């Protein structure tokens, strides 16, 4: 149990540093559009294609 | 008191002394660092938040599918007859979905 | 007599891991709330150093 | 008698004395080895009970 | 009763080792999982680094 | 009692000085080693079973 609770602890850790990197995109809109920009016009692009043939 | 009267003559010449060296560039690049420094510790503060805000999520998913593990024990114990294990999971069951309950007003 | 107590014995062991465990977890929550305090007071302490020196 | 006033002011300086001591890591690891201690010295004597009962 | 005991004892070490093994192979993965998560918090930082040179 | 306080910071400090030291190499290693002298301990147990079963 004390050294699941030390592996608990450092996956936690992992956790709130993953949320800080997903922060860090959070309001930053520039970013924030350009990706998503990028998968929607990939997607209208591949069904483009898929129309196409 | 007699200290006053120090006071003042020191706050004059650390006054004459900063204000013979300060010029627009040293200030310019020293406000470029202190909010460098001041934001990544308060975005530090801000991931110290989110892992709290992550942890009592994730707490929160833990409790619910415990519960749906004791929701699957009282089918068992349904199939086995066993009405005070059945019974035993019911329990499992109310106070278990309490502390999920906790958590989720917590992360609110 | 000795396995109804045995069994009221083994009722107050549950009980009482039951509010131990939870005070416990809720122990440790409570503290989490009040470090991400210490962190909203150490924010509002260096925007007033940021106010001052700018 | 007399020795109330000593008693009020050797309780209010413990008072200060503990108060600049506590921190939340010391309170949640004494809680922790607390809870242990009571745990096993109360399932000692619960086996007692159970040695009675065999 | 001496060979009762003894299949009673060879099921507690079958339960036991199957739980030692199990926990220490989850403990190894949830470490692999952690190790994952160190090179994510890199990976921010280091990006964090190439924003401000850049 | 006053000896109270004492075990509370000591229980601080070394909470803190334990928690600077801990790593996910190292508490594997040791788990691995205190399994397999819990099992080999254990195993000698059984043995003595099997003695007087034999």
């Amino acid at each position: 149990a004390t050294s699941a609770f030390e592996r608990m602890e450092n996956k936690v850790l992992d956790m709130e540093a993953t949320s800080q990197a997903a922060g860090e995109l959070a309001g930053f809109g520039i970013e924030n559009q350009f990706a998503q920009l990028e998968a929607s016009s990939g997607v209208e692009d591949e069904l483009a294609a898929l129309k196409a043939s | 008191a007699l200290f006053d009267r120090l006071g003042r003559v020191v706050r004059a010449n650390l006054n004459d002394l900063v204000s013979k060296a300060e010029d627009p560039e040293k200030v310019l690049e020293q406000a470029v660092i202190d909010m460098q420094e001041d934001l990544v510790q308060l975005r530090q503060a801000v991931a110290r938040t989110i892992a709290e805000e992550k942890r009592t999520e994730q707490r929160l998913n833990q409790d619910t599918q415990e519960a749906k593990k004791w929701e699957d024990r009282a089918k068992l114990a349904l199939t086995n007859g066993e009405e005070n294990l059945a019974r035993e999971a019911l329990a499992r069951k109310k106070s278990l979905t309490d502390t999920a309950a906790a958590y989720q007003t917590q992360l609110a | 007599q000795q396995r109804t107590m045995s069994e009221n014995l083994r009722r107050n062991l549950a009980a009482l891991e039951a509010k131990i465990s939870e005070a416990k977890t809720k122990k440790n929550m409570l503290q989490a709330r009040a470090k991400a305090a210490k962190a909203n007071a150490e924010l509002q302490q260096t925007l007033g150093g940021l106010g001052t020196s700018s």
